[PDB]
RNA sequence: AGCGUACACGGUGGAUGCCCUGGCAGUCAGAGGCGAUGAAGGACGUGCUAAUCUGCGAUAAGCGUCGGUAAGGUGAUAUGAACCGUUAUAACCGGCGAUUUCCGAAUGGGGAAACCCAGUGUGUUUCGACACACUAUCAUUAACUGAAUCCAUAGGUUAAUGAGGCGAACCGGGGGAACUGAAACAUCUAAGUACCCCGAGGAAAAGAAAUCAACCGAGAUUCCCCCAGUAGCGGCGAGCGAACGGGGAGCAGCCCAGAGCCUGAAUCAGUGUGUGUGUUAGUGGAAGCGUCUGGAAAGGCGCGCGAUACAGGGUGACAGCCCCGUACACAAAAAUGCACAUGCUGUGAGCUCGAUGAGUAGGGCGGGACACGUGGUAUCCUGUCUGAAUAUGGGGGAUCCUCCAAGGCUAAAUACUCCUGACUGACCGAUAGUGAACCAGUACCGUGAGGGAAAGGCGAAAAGAACCCCGGCGAGGGGAGUGAAAAAGAACCUGAAACCGUGUACGUACAAGCAGUGGGAGCACGCUUAGGCGUGUGACUGCGGUCAGCGACUUAUAUUCUGUAGCAAGGUUAACCGAAUAGGGGAGCCGAAGGGAAACCGAGUCUUAACUGGGCGUUAAGUUGCAGGGUAUAGACCCGAAACCCGGUGAUCACCGGGAGAUAGCUGGUUCUCCCCGAAAGCUAUUUAGGUAGCGCCUCGUGAAUUCAUCUCCGGGGAGAAUGUUAUCACGGGAGACACACGGCGGGUGCUAACGUCCGUCGUGAAGAGGGAAACAACCCAGACCGCCAGCUAAGGUCCCAAAGUCAUGGUUAAGGGGGCUAAACCAUGCACCGAAGCUGCGGCAGCGACGCUUAUGCGUUGUUGGGUAGGGGAGCGUUCUGUAAGCCUGCGAAGGUGUGCUGUGAGGCAUGCUGGAGGUAUCAGAAGUGCGAAUGCUGACAU
């Protein structure tokens, strides 16, 4: 996962991670929030997945 | 005098003025405190009255009196060496000496060394002399036998140049290498 | 590295169990391990109808010293200690008395 | 036989439940109860509620016989301040 | 060992009659004084009543040399008119002069016992006779 | 009967078989010493001093043991001028046991 | 070498106190006064054991004069008649041999009578 | 035996501490002198204006120098060309 | 001689020094002590200049 | 307003004997500069 | 009914004992800056979160790559839920990066800090908004525009660079006080100190003679030790303070001045390569079992083993062999410092001639300011003109000596620590050390600068009390259970005193003035088999604001003396080097020769022309360390003012920090024991009334004639007996007193009174206790070494109070502290007795002299002495720490708390019961933050 994606082109990188951030990021929150989803764990990973995405798509396309 | 070798029956010459000179106790006893005041590291200090953190005198809080106040004569960093003549050391010595001589403390071998650098041999060979708590001076310093002698607590072992009033007292025996016995008549003229 | 594991056969050396066999269940971060039945401790739970409460006492497994436990091989039924060595690209561990290694 | 039952940090002047306990001192607890009970001094609800205290650990600690208890050791102490608090203290026993 | 002590538990006291008829009220309340305190006895301790009881009789018989009718005063009246109303007054008074101050001295002045008449009821006690 | 005599400056009168307490006197606890002194005996008709010191009456005793006397705190200062001197003393005895009195 | 006073001020407070009880409350439980109270019990106590001698020998004297009325004897009669007797009786003595029995006073007071002419 | 070392008696003392309780009590720049045990003995101390500094008797810079005795004359020293009190002829002949 | 006893009667406290002198001449360092003394004119001068607090036998 | 228009953090900069007022402060350690 | 006493059992209290994740003081190395590419410091967010610390910043306890390591892990409080990983993509550590909200120099505008409001350019677009960059000033460079003024310039614009601010000391420069002291203004010191401002630095500044000196000579700057606290300056007073020269660490002198000869020649800084050596993670790393106590062993007991590892830490009590470690041997993908040979860009090896610094010095002319006013007056500059030759000449001190300025640079030794790593400590251990060991510059106080605390400990492991009961579904408690211990229960190690309580035994209720002491019954408990014995109380009787802690003569430099040790006519090193407490270093200082105004002489020496003058020395040994007693200077044994100045904060009606531990004067306090001796409040001159310089009394050590005192005689000092521990004199150290009161005697003055005055005799007290006159410092007796339930006495007394004569021999007397006495008063005598801490009797201790055992003690003795304020001398106890000491005691019980017994003249010491539950320390030496009963002392608690 972490490297496997590396060599995916900015373009996908891009739709990949808007969907990623605008479906999973709202949908966590607000499950989040109103009593549903009694695991943590995806809360966490769904971050540090956006963190690493986003690390990505500067320097690959040169920012 | 003469020293017996413990290993070939041959005496050793030595002056009687450096190995035989009477014990003169109040020397020996001012070179001794003066040498273990010299090893005083006076470093300590308190606050006086005008170093203490605080302000105004509605009398004044950082009087000694008062609670968390300054010292009255609070100490400062000092220094306590003594000064020792060149004469008063070497007289010191050479007392010492005697009264080694005297008591049978001191005891002259051929050479003392080990093969290699091992504790094991070291111990083995004082253990054959019946020695437990001893101080071996030599000539030049021995790689083996100062690597040997390192870990043993109760042994110590040092050149001839490097002895001290002290070191020859704290010790219960003292084993001079004939070398070595040469070197500090020399040293003491 | 570690000299005690998971699952390690140990023997503790003193401390009210002087030659009592078990097996190592887990080691704290602290330094300290918990082994099978060597510590037994009469733990007085509060009670708590939800979160499924054991029950009264609780007779379960304290933790103690890993410096108290030595690993024990049946080679000698004997405990030994433990050193590392290097194999031919991994490094295992190995009891003294022969070096037999684990 | 010796039952003990004392309440801490009492939110009250040590004299005023002396005043109290002075008058029981000695007392029966069958009689020593419904003197307290008409009391109207504040220490007394304190003081009786201590009593059956004591009268309840010696009833369920011990066997039986709870009409001859007799009030053997009571006594206040001084209490830490913040108004000095007062340590309570009642002994029942038999003989 | 310690000098003996007298128990006022076991304290020995006997009863005496004296007779104030023709005697001087100075020498006699002297004895008197003296009889009370016990000192006469080998016994006498000065912390104990070790003295003994003494009853007075005829107290108005006192007899006063020289013109001291007149000059003695107790307390403003005069002499004669005490010694007229209460002869026994005189002697209490003069006895008490004679004996330490405290809650001792009390106690042993307490023993006396003077009266006028001859007759008294203390007869009961078989008192001794003792002359001066 | 009982016995008066000097030892240490002070008379003592002693009955037969008490003991009795005198000053120190340098003679071993073994040994028993004769009191060559007696100033009187008793008995049912008591004998006086005819002559001082008399000499037909000879006291046996025996000496049991020395010893000190209790602690006894002196101050010897004095006028209350805020100071302290509390010396201590500790007289010493012999208790002495007497058997047999001659007439 | 920073030295801390409690242990030897607390031991000496003590020893001091330890010799005061019975001083009627401060003067037992207060040092500033206890302190006073044991110095002036010290000094009346040197006092007394001097007074203790003459205290002694006046009771003493008292009880042989007393002893010596009932014989019909003065005590300085009696005692001038003892010493031109030659008796080195002491009056420790002689007062406990008159509280004691009577026989051996109307001894004394005979023999002093003899010699006192 | 550092238990047994102790100092001569009277040598240390301790030293009182007032304020403890109340029962604890409270031309001529270049002259010289030459003396007989100087230059007594120098390998070649014979007298002149020279050979002087060099044995480091008296001075650096002196340059006039006297033959006053002062006892413990053991050298039978000629002096001649210098300086001679007149004293000086009895005890250096002698 | 004939050797003449003297003895302190009086103290001193209350006398001038040099009766105390005189005192220590004679010997006399404690009321009521008896020593000896010779026959001279020095004596009797002694004893003479102080006989209130002294007796002579 | 009163107090921080005199006192207040942008008035006490403003000076330089305010800037060393401040720095006093950063230098001591407390934990608010101004109010 | 209460109160007091002793014991037992409890509560508040948090002292004491043990401990350290905290401080203090230093050594060795690194480093000495950070920031518009956005600093120091903050606000707000971020986890599954109710809160804090730490990390981090909308990629928010983390993201990418590369290495080490890996079977555990997701930071902690303080756990839980939910999850990842286990043999190489869990987590952890390090190198390299990406992200890095807002305030803050803040910089697009505004503003009340973390807030509000805009324009331009670009991307995106749900064609609404969103996403990134720029939008403050000055200075410099290139270019375009560009008035006064045709060109050109000032200015504007574009492209590029530097500063804006923060930070502890050190460096340079510019400003810059006051209090106070010197006999007193001035003057100096205070002090270029306190404090303010600008600058780069890792060090800075300075650095190579137009210097000194004297006819011999040193040769850059800076620093250390001597010279030297010397010469000198100074109302010669406080105080200030040299140079030459000598010994040391470093030692480096160069470039241009303008040309020539072969060239770019060595070296230098930059720019790359390869190796080694480190830094930033890390790997391996020796060798114990049985037994006895014990909760547990690492402790005792026995036998083994390792040691280039017995430095250290943890583990159920003290571990070389249980674990981490140490010695030693190895390790780097990446970034980085140093040392080399290497391609390359620039100053370019070496010799010759010039040059030797010119509108410059000098000449001046007038000012100002350097504290320096023409005063003893030196110094910088010009508003201004002139202006000399280049070694043959010029400058400085006629000869002589030294240099070549008016051009520039120069590491080294040298000062400090905001910070980083290691180590050390006769430094502290919660009232100490920092203000802060803990959520401290916090709570809190003031609008403000600023001021500014209290607060540590359960247990080995929370095993942190399931369950039952009283209570209000509380607080609190009693059982059960865990635990060695709950006499460890979260208010949690030890747990004292004041203070407040329950029980037991005893005593006691009108105002005394002490509730103590000697005697001492009685009452309760244990003895004893009775003897009047111990403990608890004390009828009767003689005499008569509190607790615990903290807190005070220390340290440095000079000088004098004493004791002690080495060497000895020699002693002795400083800086520095150093195998670093050794050794080297003799540069330096003291003495050995003094006399003499100097000169001069010299074991001899001078004055006067020389002395009938007396010399001053040698014959006595000085020096260097150690400890101590004094003196002076620094704050100077400790606490205690008003005032003046500087920098700031408030004028809502002066306050905060510093000079400053200011300076006076005058009170207050100054902590353990014992022994011996033991004062004074008096005199001379000065007297700037501050006092001063002496005399006088005291003590200690030495020397001295046997000195002095008393009594006798002689003469107006001499002689003679004995006694007095030399009580006599001199020298040296150290003192205290230097305002004395009362009274008899001889006074002057005078009430011919004096406690008004100062004298000689003095006695009492100060500094002397006791007996008597009722008490009473001034009246009499009398000088307390300690004990005795012994005796004899002095003053005074013998009727009772109150121990002793109602004694005797003769007279007088009716006057009447208490009763009273006709003698129980006054005048004489005699025998007696009482009468003190006086004397004697027994016992015991200590000081000082002589004779004989021992020659330090210990004895026959001999005797004598032993009141004591200030003061002097001597001998001791106690506590912390260091060596002895990896030895000894100690879990069979340490330190501490609390009782008892024994012991010492006492400071104190030993043993033991209970509590305590792990340290303590012998003997001998060393260093003190060393001994508390008060300072209107401080802190906490307890009272009122």
């Amino acid at each position: 996962m972490k490297a496997k994606e590396l060599r995916e082109k900015s373009v996908e990188e891009l739709n990949t991670e808007l969907l990623n951030l605008l479906r999973e990021q709202f949908n966590l929150r607000m499950q989040a929030a109103s009593g549903q989803l009694q695991q943590s764990h995806l809360l966490k990973q769904v971050r540090r997945d956006v963190a690493r995405v986003k690390t990505l798509l500067n320097e690959k396309a040169g920012a | 005098m003469e020293l017996v070798l413990k290993d070939a029956q041959s005496a050793l010459t030595v002056s009687e003025t450096t190995f035989g000179r009477d014990f003169n106790e109040a020397l020996v006893h001012q070179v001794v405190v003066a040498y273990a005041a010299g090893a005083r590291q006076g470093t300590r200090a308190q606050k006086t009255r005008a170093e203490v953190t605080g302000s105004g005198k509605k009398g004044s809080i950082k009087s000694p009196i008062w609670r968390s106040g300054g010292v009255t004569f609070a100490a400062r960093p000092q220094d306590h060496s003594q000064k020792v003549n060149k004469k008063m050391y070497r007289g010191a010595l050479k007392s010492i000496l005697s009264e080694l001589v005297r008591q049978d403390r001191l005891i002259v071998v051929e050479k003392f060394s080990v093969e290699a650098p091992k504790t094991k041999l070291l111990a083995q060979k004082l253990k054959d002399m019946a020695l437990e708590d001893v101080l071996i001076i030599t000539g030049e310093l021995d790689e083996n036998l100062f690597l040997a002698a390192r870990n043993l607590h109760k042994v110590d072992v040092r050149d001839a140049t490097g002895i001290d009033p002290v070191s020859l007292i704290a010790f219960d025996k003292v084993v001079m290498t004939a070398d070595a016995v040469k070197q500090v008549e020399e040293m003491l003229a | 590295a570690a000299k005690i594991r998971r699952d390690d056969e140990v023997i503790v050396l003193t401390g009210k169990d002087k030659g009592k066999r078990g097996k190592v269940k887990n080691v704290l971060s602290s330094g300290k391990v918990i082994v099978e039945g060597i510590n037994l401790v009469k733990k007085h739970q509060k009670p708590v109808p939800a979160l499924n409460q054991p029950g009264g006492i609780v007779e379960k497994e304290a933790a103690i010293q890993v410096s108290n436990v030595a690993i024990f091989n049946a080679a000698t039924g004997k405990a030994d200690r433990v050193g590392f060595r290097f194999e031919d690209g991994k490094k295992v561990r190995f009891f003294k008395s022969n070096s037999e290694t684990i | 036989m010796e039952t003990i039952a004392k309440h801490r940090h009492a939110r009250s002047s040590a004299q005023k439940v002396r005043l109290v306990a002075d008058l029981i001192r000695g007392k029966k607890v069958s009689q020593a109860l419904d003197i307290l009970t008409y009391t109207n001094k504040k220490a007394a609800v304190l003081v009786k509620k201590v009593l059956e205290s004591a009268i309840a650990n010696a009833e369920h600690n011990d066997g039986a016989d709870i009409d001859d208890l007799k009030v053997t050791k009571i006594f206040v102490d001084e209490g830490p301040s913040m108004k000095r608090t007062s340590h309570i203290t009642v002994v029942v026993s038999d003989r | 060992m310690k000098t003996f002590t007298a128990k006022p538990e076991t304290v020995k006291r006997d009863w005496y009659v004296v007779d104030a008829t023709g005697k001087t009220l100075g020498r006699l309340a002297t004895e008197l004084a003296r009889r009370l305190r016990g000192k006469h006895k080998a016994e006498y301790t000065p912390h104990v009543d070790t003295g003994d009881y003494i009853i007075v009789l005829n107290a108005d018989k006192v007899a006063v040399t020289g013109n001291k009718r007149t000059d003695k005063v107790y307390y403003q009246a005069t002499f004669e008119e005490m010694i007229a109303r209460r002869p026994e007054r005189v002697i209490e008074i003069a006895v008490k002069g004679m004996l330490p101050k405290g809650p001792l001295g009390r106690a042993m002045f307490r023993k006396l016992k003077v009266y006028a008449g001859n007759e008294h009821n203390h007869a009961a006690q078989q008192p001794q006779v003792l002359d001066i | 009967m009982y016995a008066v005599f000097q030892s240490g400056g002070k008379q003592h009168r002693v009955s037969e078989g008490q003991t009795v307490r005198l000053e120190k006197l340098d003679i071993a606890t073994g040994e028993t010493v004769e009191f060559a002194e007696v100033l009187m005996i008793a008995n049912g008709e008591e004998v006086k001093i005819g002559v001082p010191f008399v000499d037909g009456g000879v006291i046996k005793a025996e000496v049991v043991a020395h010893g000190r006397g209790e602690k006894v705190k002196i101050v010897k200062f004095r006028r209350r001028k805020h100071y302290r001197k509390q010396q201590g003393h500790r007289q010493w005895f012999t208790d002495v046991k007497i058997t047999g009195i001659s007439a | 070498a920073r030295v801390k006073r409690g242990v030897i001020a607390r031991a000496r407070h003590k020893k001091i106190l330890k010799q005061a009880k019975g001083y009627y409350g401060a003067r037992s439980r207060v040092y500033r006064v206890a302190f006073q109270a044991v110095i002036k019990a010290g000094q009346y106590a040197y006092r007394d054991r001097r007074q203790r001698k003459r205290q002694f020998r006046q009771l003493w004297i008292a009880r042989i004069n007393a002893a010596a009325r009932q014989n019909g004897i003065s005590y300085s009669k009696f005692i001038n008649g003892l010493k031109k007797a030659s008796v080195e009786i002491d009056r420790k003595i002689l007062a406990d041999i008159a509280v004691f029995d009577k026989v051996a006073f109307t001894a004394l007071v005979e023999k002093a009578k003899a010699a006192l002419a | 035996r550092l238990n047994t070392l102790s100092p001569a008696e009277g040598s240390k003392k301790a030293g009182k501490r007032l304020g403890r309780g109340i029962g604890s009590g409270l031309k001529a720049a270049i002259t010289a002198e030459i003396r007989l045990s100087d230059l007594a003995k120098v390998e070649g101390g014979v007298v002149d204006l020279n050979t002087l500094k060099a044995a480091n008797i008296i001075g650096i810079q002196i340059e006039f120098a006297k033959v006053i005795l002062a006892g413990e004359v053991t050298t039978p020293v000629t002096v001649r060309g210098l300086r001679v009190t007149k004293g000086a002829r009895a005890a250096i002949e002698a | 001689a004939k050797t003449i006893k003297i003895t302190q009667t009086r103290s001193a406290i209350g006398r001038l020094p040099k009766h105390k002198a005189t005192l220590l001449g004679l010997g006399l360092r404690r009321i009521g002590h008896t020593v000896e003394r010779e026959d001279t004119p020095a004596i009797r001068g002694m004893i003479n200049a102080v006989s209130f607090m002294v007796k002579v036998e | 307003l009163k107090r921080n228009r005199s006192h207040g953090f942008r008035a006490r900069m403003a000076t330089k004997n305010g800037r060393q007022v401040l720095a006093r402060r950063r230098a001591k350690g407390r934990a608010r500069l101004t109010v």
